[PDB]
């Protein structure tokens, strides 16, 4: 397969692990 | 120290005299000197071999002379060594405890271990700061060597197969196939880090101690 | 039954316990060409004597132990007989006459599984039945 | 960042540390040379030197370049230790080859080893990192 | 060929003393018992759990009886912080005038034990106040007791034995268990403290002679039929409250304050109320979900084997085949128990976790002894569950694992990469070992040069970032909750943040353990618990996932959980079983526990002293928990007992060195193996049968060495005891020596 | 007694006969190997559960197998 | 009633094994 | 503390759950 859910559902939680660092370096509050 | 010296008799005396055959093993000669068991039937067969009571031989007199070394040091330190004043009163390094606490394992673990560590504990940032590391190295060596007698060949194995097929999924699987270490290595292995750790725990103890009273 | 002289220093404390006497005892017989030591099954060197010896023992395996140690003295006529405490002698090995290792027609295979062994079934197959995956 | 920290050079515990500054080498300046690098980095209350690892620039030297260069030798030693292993195996005497190395193999392999992230790439994208799984040995299920 | 085990014709017929010990290892083992159908398995099954619940019911009557007869309850009410608990009186001939003088104690008139349970304080919170109370509440217990052992006798009984249907009922249970068990039992919970509890702590006498006439809030349940809820959070304890007295009293009984209760520096009475009463109704409404007997509710079996996304085709739940999962559950009872393990056990930690952060107790964050044993303890508890979800996770697999009905399920596919996942936990624990013992071995040895400034000493700003994102201002990040500007702060719509006052007050607030601040120590010794826990796990999941074969062993389920070995053949197969990785695992789950509870003792002995800095500058190297943790820790516990006399810890000295002998002990069977043993009883036999006057007397059961699994079971038995009774003594003689 | 069953995976090499030390088993006429000879385990009372035919057996996996069941006084290898 | 500790320590100290024990004993060698 | 009496009837009430639990073991050995 193109493994598109996989990776659809691990980007995902990749972006709430930026999302989450974006509020620990401060560029969002 | 009778008591300690005939169990690692008993031990090793039991090793050479039942190293040809026993009740349980026969042909024990057969199966060598240096063998890890003649298999879980008979109720079980482990550390029959000649070689096995040696294994436990060695654990036994590690005790037996722990406590030898142990009796000397402290009785020497609380009744014979120490300063003698103009008069000739001898103020002793432990000053004659031994007679009250060395009659309770208590009295050895507080007014001997507990007491006697104090130096090679607190000599971290002096010239005994070496005891001081070589004291926990030992002490790490010491459990180390639990992971090897404790456990058995069969678990170690098994998770090799796992790890060699990470190799194998990679294309970095060795020619030369990985073993767990044989039953008999396993042991030996163990009982050479346990004398090791044990053994070099008590040499960090004693010239930490009797360099900074003695 | 039993004919042979018992051999010459057969002494040890590794003879025979009360079991030979309530529960079972084994024999072992053999002819020897000449009058020679060897080492028991449990410690002690004997004596062989030229012609038929019988050496009571414990356990059947002390008798397959000696029985091996016989053939290193080129001797392969040993009997073994288990013994019962109503005096029960039964010839046990070699069974048939013939040796196991060696084949031997009218023997029927025992306990034969016409499988490999990957092919057992798995023990929630057998779950709460008598049978066991090696039946 | 947090939990008392401040610059080295402002806290008293570390001048304090400083004024009586061990000598690590011969060069009896170590002492106070090691106190003048270890004020630009952040220190506690107790005036030791505190690494920050979040991948903040302004700490790279912390965690972050260390990282890299740690990764970079590693990968390499990985790389070389690879490449050998899957060199002495097209041979006929492998297993002889692992206890007794052939320096004739192992030490071009070795010296070609620091452009291992290259040859990385190009071997993960051209399926030859791996084998098949259906190719590798398995224990029954 | 004797009676015993009636359960094994096998066991029965060993004329050996193995007979006798192989008897107690398998008698709770119902599967294995002799002509056991899966019927009979529920029904034994069920009656025996009647019968634990009892001993749950007779044990916390124990508590109650003895606390109420021999213990200072009522004294302790009018003093919390300063009278000592009495746990129950000491009756022991063996005790010389000095040793009953020295725990003579707390007030008593005879030897007492102090206790360390925190019972006095749970009950005192709860709303009890006399020792009559207490007496009542165990003699309720006795009967409650009594009525479970009954129904457990009942439901063996021909015509009340249940069916096997009614056992696989899952979905029934859900419901029932969900909105009754839990939702009911915690609403009855909330019911006692807004009706008892709440009252008691404003000096009002609540019980059963007066509680129908006495209404829980002036206004009397009209506000709750009419809608207007918010008269029931007015009027508040006030932060000058004197905990069971009217100075400072409120009337609310929900209120929603957040933080602590400023005198008890515990959880408001309020706020736990309508905590159970909220959790009351989330739970009932949970137990609605699934179908009974009324058409209505999720079917879970249907939910597993759907292969539909609303017209889309998906492999099951998540894209995820659960197929066959619901029977896999629902079937083997090994998978119910190593799942239920897993949660309980889970559960038991995060209780530990919070009780000691956010105590609900007045006046327990001040009795350290008590907090400290009660962490402890769950951690333990928590451990053994932990390792026993796995273990019985095994069991399943070697037992019960049909691969047949779970083909191409979840299950499947994790069998399938075992080897993958088994490799990953290998290289976390490696990983995570080297460099953790690596940079503590870099630290021990720079500090050791006497250059303690040349330590690796790693901020935990990840951690330090979540206490800041929970408004911990300590660290200035200024981030969710510590950012006053931030909608998380102001919940910029409803502005009904109205737990974060009291919160904040009390994050912020360093006089309590909630979010205690953290460093380079706290950095170390967490990726210490990660090792501890990955590494638990790696042993535990292999031994699982290769409990039914390996390369070493292929066929390894037609030999079961446990067996010694596959004998000296294929280079050795010492501990190959499934049952031979639980053995393994739980040195490590102690060894874990270890870690988490030296930490959790140590940052807190430090923070009771008011000395925070001890811990802060030596955690970072092993030296420095070696030297100030247990060396400096051990002084008082073992002078508990010494040439000059003893005082009140001299039993905790006496039980220190029990548990190094019994630990001690554990070692002989874990290293000397059964062949040296076995050849070491024949000749005591010999020598009884030709001793002259002895050998009259005669053995019924022959004397074996014991079996080489048993060895391991009885091994890794002194071995945890051992582990368990010597902490134990020093946790609570170290806290209870200093406070 | 402990159980041993042999399985056609057998070549029929003697070896488990041969290292067996209580004469637990035989080779009896086969047709189904080269060697024209299965192992058989007609004497399992006799078998102590040493597992020395398994170390013996040369097929992978093996042909012989010994599963340890109810211990007697001639499988806990008793002298007494 | 503390006189009570005086009764039933000695039971559950020797009474108590003993007829547990003699029982358990008489139990696991009855054929 | 609670009245001897009071201890008297706690060691009765016992006796309930200590028969109860003698006929529980008794049933669930069959
Ligand atoms: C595969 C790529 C990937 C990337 C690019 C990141 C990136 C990051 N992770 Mg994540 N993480 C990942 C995989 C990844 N993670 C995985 C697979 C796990 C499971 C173990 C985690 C678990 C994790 C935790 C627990 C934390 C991070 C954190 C971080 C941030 C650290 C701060 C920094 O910028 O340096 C960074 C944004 C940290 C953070 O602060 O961000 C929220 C943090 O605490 N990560
Ligand atoms: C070329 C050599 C090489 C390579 C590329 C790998 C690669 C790997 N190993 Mg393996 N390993 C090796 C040698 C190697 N290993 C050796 C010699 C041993 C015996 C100690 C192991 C024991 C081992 C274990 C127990 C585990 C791994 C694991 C792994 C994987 C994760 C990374 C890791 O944990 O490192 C681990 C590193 C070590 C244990 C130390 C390596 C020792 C040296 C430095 C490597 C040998 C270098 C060699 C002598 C160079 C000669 C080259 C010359 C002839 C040109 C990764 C696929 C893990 C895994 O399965 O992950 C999924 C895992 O759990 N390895
Ligand atoms: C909460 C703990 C608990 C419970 C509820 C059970 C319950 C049971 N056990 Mg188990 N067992 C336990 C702990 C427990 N056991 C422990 C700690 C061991 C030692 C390892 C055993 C070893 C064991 C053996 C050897 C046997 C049982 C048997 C049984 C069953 C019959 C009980 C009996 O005859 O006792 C009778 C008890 C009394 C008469 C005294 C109780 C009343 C007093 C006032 C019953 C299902 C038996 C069985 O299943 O037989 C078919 C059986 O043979 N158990
Ligand atoms: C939560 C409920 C629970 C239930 C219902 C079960 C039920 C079962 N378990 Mg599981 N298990 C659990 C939790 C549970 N377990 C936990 C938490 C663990 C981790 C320890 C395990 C680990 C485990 C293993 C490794 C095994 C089982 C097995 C079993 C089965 C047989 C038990 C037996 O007969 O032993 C009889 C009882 C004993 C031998 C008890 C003696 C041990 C105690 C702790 C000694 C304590 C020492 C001493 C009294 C203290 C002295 C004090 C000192 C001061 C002197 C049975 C189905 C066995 C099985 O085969 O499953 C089918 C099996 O091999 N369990
Ligand atoms: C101090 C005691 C001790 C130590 C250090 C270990 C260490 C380890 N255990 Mg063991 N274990 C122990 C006691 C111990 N165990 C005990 C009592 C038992 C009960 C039998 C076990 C049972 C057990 C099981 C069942 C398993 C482990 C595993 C592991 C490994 C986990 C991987 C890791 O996280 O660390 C990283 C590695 C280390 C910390 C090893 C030490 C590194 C050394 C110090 C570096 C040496 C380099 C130096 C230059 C050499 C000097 C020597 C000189 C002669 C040349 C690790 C090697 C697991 C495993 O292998 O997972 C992969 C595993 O599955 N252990
Ligand atoms: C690999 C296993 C591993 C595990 C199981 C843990 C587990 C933990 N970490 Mg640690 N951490 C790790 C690696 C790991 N960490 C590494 C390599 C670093 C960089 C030094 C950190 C830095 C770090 C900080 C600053 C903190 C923690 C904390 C913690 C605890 C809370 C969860 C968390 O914040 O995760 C953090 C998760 C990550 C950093 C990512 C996961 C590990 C990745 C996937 C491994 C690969 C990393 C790679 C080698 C880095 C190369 C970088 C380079 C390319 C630039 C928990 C015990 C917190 C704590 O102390 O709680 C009280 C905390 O504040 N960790
Ligand atoms: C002479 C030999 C000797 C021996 C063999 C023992 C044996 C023991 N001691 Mg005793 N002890 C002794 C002398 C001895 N003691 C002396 C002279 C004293 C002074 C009176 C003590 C005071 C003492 C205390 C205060 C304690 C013990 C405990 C124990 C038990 C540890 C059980 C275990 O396996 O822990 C596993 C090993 C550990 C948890 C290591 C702890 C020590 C390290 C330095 C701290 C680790 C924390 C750190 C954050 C983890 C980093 C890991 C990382 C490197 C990966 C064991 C029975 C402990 C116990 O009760 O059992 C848990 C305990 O708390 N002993
Ligand atoms: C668990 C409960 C328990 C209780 C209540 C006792 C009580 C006693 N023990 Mg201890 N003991 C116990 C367990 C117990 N033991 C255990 C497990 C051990 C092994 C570790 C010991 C080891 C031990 C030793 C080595 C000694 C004691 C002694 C004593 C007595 C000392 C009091 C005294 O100085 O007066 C003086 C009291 C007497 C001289 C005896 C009074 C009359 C006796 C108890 C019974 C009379 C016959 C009786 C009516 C019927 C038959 C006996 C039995 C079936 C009830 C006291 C009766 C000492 C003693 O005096 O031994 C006799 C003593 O030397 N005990
Ligand atoms: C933080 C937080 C959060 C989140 C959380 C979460 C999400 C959690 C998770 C958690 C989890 C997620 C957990 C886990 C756990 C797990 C476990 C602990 C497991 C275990 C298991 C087992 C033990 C198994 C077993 C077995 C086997 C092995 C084999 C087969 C069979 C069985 C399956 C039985 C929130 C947002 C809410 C809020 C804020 C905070
Ligand atoms: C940024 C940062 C961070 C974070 C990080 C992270 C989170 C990461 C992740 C990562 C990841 C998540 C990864 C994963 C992966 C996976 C895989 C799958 C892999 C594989 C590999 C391989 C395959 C390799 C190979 C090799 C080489 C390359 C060389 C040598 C040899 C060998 C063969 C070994 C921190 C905070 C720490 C610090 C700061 C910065
Ligand atoms: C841990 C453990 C193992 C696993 C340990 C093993 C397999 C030892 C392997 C360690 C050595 C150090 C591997 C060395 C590999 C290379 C030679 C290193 C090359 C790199 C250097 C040149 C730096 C057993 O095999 C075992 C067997 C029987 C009883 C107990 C145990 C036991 O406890």
């Amino acid at each position: 397969p193109p493994y598109t859910f996989r990776t659809g559902w691990a980007l995902l939680l990749l972006a709430v692990n930026f999302l989450v660092a974006a509020y620990y370096f401060h560029i969002i509050q | 120290h009778a008591f300690t010296i005939h169990v690692t008799v008993l031990i090793l005396l039991k090793g050479v005299l039942f190293a040809r055959s026993s009740r349980l093993i026969p042909d024990k000669a057969n199966l060598g000197f240096r063998f890890p068991c003649d298999g879980p039937g008979r109720g079980g067969t482990c550390q029959v071999s000649g070689w096995d009571h040696v294994f436990l031989g060695l654990f036994w007199m590690y005790n037996s002379l722990s406590i030898v070394i142990f009796h000397f040091s402290w009785k020497m330190q609380s009744d014979v060594w120490g300063t003698v004043d103009a008069a000739g009163n001898v103020s002793h390094i432990t000053g004659g405890n031994f007679a009250q606490s060395a009659i309770t394992i208590n009295g050895w673990l507080r007014d001997f271990l507990w007491a006697q560590a104090s130096q090679v504990i607190n000599s971290y940032g002096s010239a005994l700061s070496a005891y001081g590391l070589m004291f926990l190295g030992a002490h790490f060596v010491w459990a180390f060597s639990l992971m090897f007698l404790f456990s058995g060949r069969g678990y170690w194995q098994e998770l090799i197969e796992s790890i060699v097929w990470a190799h194998n999924k990679l294309k970095v699987a060795p020619a030369i196939q990985p073993r767990a270490l044989s039953i008999t290595q396993g042991r030996a292995v163990g009982v050479a880090h346990y004398l090791l750790g044990g053994i070099a725990t008590t040499w960090a103890f004693f010239h930490a101690h009797i360099l900074s009273v003695g | 039954t039993l004919s042979g002289k018992t051999p010459l220093f057969a002494g040890s404390t590794g003879g025979l316990l009360t079991k030979a006497v309530e529960e079972e005892k084994y024999a072992i017989t053999w002819t020897s060409p000449k009058a020679q030591v060897f080492e028991l099954p449990t410690g002690g060197a004997a004596t062989m004597h030229e012609g038929e010896n019988l050496l009571y023992i414990a356990r059947k395996e002390y008798g397959i132990a000696l029985g091996g140690q016989l053939r290193k003295f080129k001797i392969t006529n040993y009997k073994i007989y288990r013994i019962l405490p109503s005096g029960e002698t039964t010839f046990i090995h070699p069974a048939d006459g013939v040796f196991p290792e060696k084949v031997n027609a009218g023997r029927e295979k025992v306990r034969f599984n016409a499988r490999s062994i990957g092919e057992n079934p798995n023990p929630s197959q057998v779950k709460f039945s008598g049978k066991a995956t090696y039946d | 960042l947090g939990a008392d920290l401040t610059p080295c050079a402002e806290n008293p515990a570390f001048q304090a540390l400083a004024k009586n500054a061990r000598n690590t080498t011969a060069d009896p300046q170590s002492g106070q040379k090691r106190f003048e690098r270890y004020s630009q980095a952040l220190c506690g209350p107790e005036g030791y030197p505190h690494l920050i690892v979040d991948g903040r620039l302004d700490r790279a030297g912390d965690f972050l370049i260390p990282s890299i260069l740690f990764l970079y030798i590693a990968g390499w030693i990985g790389w070389v230790g690879r490449a050998y292993l899957q060199a002495i195996k097209k041979d006929s005497d492998t297993e002889q080859k692992e206890i007794q190395l052939d320096l004739g193999i192992a030490l071009p392999i070795i010296a070609t080893g620091f452009a291992w992230p290259a040859a990385a790439v190009k071997e993960l994208l051209s399926g030859e990192l791996t084998a098949k799984d259906s190719e590798i040995t398995v224990s029954p299920r | 060929a004797t009676k015993f085990p009636k359960f094994s014709q096998d066991l029965a017929q060993d004329p050996t003393t193995r007979r006798i010990w192989y008897a107690m290892a398998m008698g709770n083992d119902f599967e294995s018992h002799d002509g056991m159908t899966e019927e009979n398995l529920y029904q034994k099954i069920f009656a025996t759990h009647f019968g634990h619940l009892a001993i749950i019911f007779l044990w916390a009557s124990s508590l109650l009886f003895h606390v109420a007869w021999q213990g200072n309850f009522e004294q302790w009410i009018k003093d919390p912080l300063h009278v000592r608990p009495i746990a129950h009186a000491i009756w022991d001939p063996h005790f010389g005038k000095p040793a009953i003088e020295a725990f003579t104690q707390a007030g008593a008139n005879g030897p007492v034990n102090i206790a360390y349970s925190g019972v006095y304080h749970w009950w005192y919170t709860i709303g009890m106040r006399t020792n009559t109370e207490l007496y009542t509440g165990s003699v309720f217990l006795l009967l409650f007791a009594s009525l479970f052992l009954f129904a457990g006798w009942l439901h063996l009984q021909p015509k009340f034995r249940p069916s096997l249907a009614w056992f696989k009922s899952a979905e029934s249970r859900l419901n029932h268990h969900l909105a009754g068990l839990f939702g009911v039992s915690s609403l009855a919970w909330a019911g006692h403290l807004i009706h008892v509890a709440i009252p008691e702590s404003r000096g009002q006498h609540v019980g059963w002679d007066n509680f129908l006439s006495t209404a829980p809030h002036p206004a009397g349940l009209q506000p709750f039929f009419t809608g207007n809820w918010g008269v029931y959070a007015q009027n508040p304890d006030t932060a000058g409250h004197i905990f069971s007295t009217s100075q400072g009293a409120g009337t609310a009984i929900l209120t929603f304050l957040g933080g602590f209760h400023p005198q008890t520096e515990s959880l408001w009475l309020t706020d736990m109320a309508h905590h159970h009463l909220a959790i009351a109704v989330l739970f009932i409404v949970a137990g609605h979900m699934y179908r009974t007997n009324f058409g209505i509710g999720h079917s879970i079996k249907e939910m597993m084997n759907a292969k539909t996304f609303f017209g889309k085709p998906v492999e099951g739940p998540f894209n995820m085949p659960h197929q066959g999962i619901y029977d896999t559950y629902n079937n083997s009872l090994h998978f119910q128990l190593g799942w239920h393990l897993a949660c309980l056990g889970v559960v038991t930690s995060w209780v530990a976790q919070h009780m000691y952060s956010l105590p609900s107790y007045a006046f327990i964050a001040k009795d350290y002894t008590t907090q400290a044993a009660l962490y402890t303890h769950h951690q333990y508890i928590a451990i053994f569950l932990m390792v026993g979800a796995f273990a019985h996770g095994a069991i399943f697999l070697v037992r019960d694992y049909d691969p047949e009905q779970n083909k191409g399920n979840v299950l499947e596919r994790v069998l399938q990469h075992k080897e993958a996942i088994i490799s990953h936990l290998s290289w976390v624990s490696l990983f995570l070992g080297f460099h953790t013992l690596g940079l503590y071995v870099h630290n021990d040895v720079v500090v050791a040069f006497g250059t303690p400034e040349k330590q690796i000493l790693i901020e935990p700003v990840f951690a330090q970032f979540i206490q800041a994102a929970h408004g911990k201002v300590l660290y200035g990040l200024d981030t969710l909750l510590s950012n006053p500007d931030s909608v998380a702060y102001t919940a910029y719509p409803n502005y009904a943040n109205v737990w974060l006052p009291g919160w904040l007050d009390a994050i912020n607030s360093g006089t309590n353990s909630l979010f205690l601040t953290i460093g380079p120590g706290d950095f170390l010794v967490h990726h210490a618990i990660a090792l501890g826990l990955h590494t638990t796990t790696l042993i535990l999941v292999k031994g699982a996932l290769d409990a039914r074969g390996s390369k070493l062993m292929p066929d390894k389920k037609d030999f079961g959980y446990a067996f010694p070995c596959d004998g000296p053949g294929r280079g050795g197969t010492c501990d190959i079983s499934a049952w031979d990785s639980f053995y393994l695992s739980l040195f490590w789950a102690l060894n874990t526990v270890g870690w988490v509870t030296f930490y959790w003792h140590w940052k807190h002995l430090g923070i009771w002293q008011g000395n925070v800095a001890q811990f802060n500058e030596n955690s970072t190297y092993l030296m420095g928990w070696f030297r100030d943790y247990l060396w400096a820790n051990s002084a008082q516990l073992i002078n508990g007992y010494n040439p000059y006399g003893v005082n009140n810890l001299s039993v905790w000295a006496w039980m220190f060195l029990f548990g190094h002998l019994v630990w001690a002990t554990g070692f002989m069977f874990l290293i000397s193996w059964r062949g040296y043993w076995q050849e070491l009883i024949e000749t005591l036999v010999w020598a009884h049968e030709r001793t002259p006057i002895a050998n009259l007397v005669r053995w019924k059961d022959k004397p074996v060495a014991l079996s080489i699994v048993q060895a391991r079971v009885v091994g890794l038995a002194h071995f945890t005891v051992g582990y368990v009774l010597t902490y134990a003594a020093f946790l609570i003689a170290s806290t209870a020596g200093k406070f | 007694s402990h159980t041993v069953k042999i399985y056609d995976t057998c070549i029929g090499c003697t070896q488990c006969v041969r290292a067996c030390p209580t004469d637990v088993l035989e080779m009896v006429p086969w047709d189904g190997c080269k060697a024209a000879q299965v192992a058989s385990s007609p004497r399992t009372e006799d078998c102590v559960g040493c597992k020395r035919c398994e170390t013996a057996c040369p097929t992978d996996f093996l042909s012989i197998r010994v599963y340890l069941g109810a211990e007697t006084t001639r499988s806990m290898g008793l002298a007494y | 009633a503390s006189f009570l500790s005086s009764i039933f320590v000695p039971v559950i100290g020797w009474v108590v094994p003993i007829a547990t024990f003699s029982f358990l004993f008489l139990y696991i060698e009855r054929e | 503390s609670i009245s001897d009496t009071q201890v008297y009837i706690a060691l009765v009430v016992a006796l309930i759950p200590g028969l109860l639990a003698w006929r529980l073991a008794t049933e669930l050995y069959k």
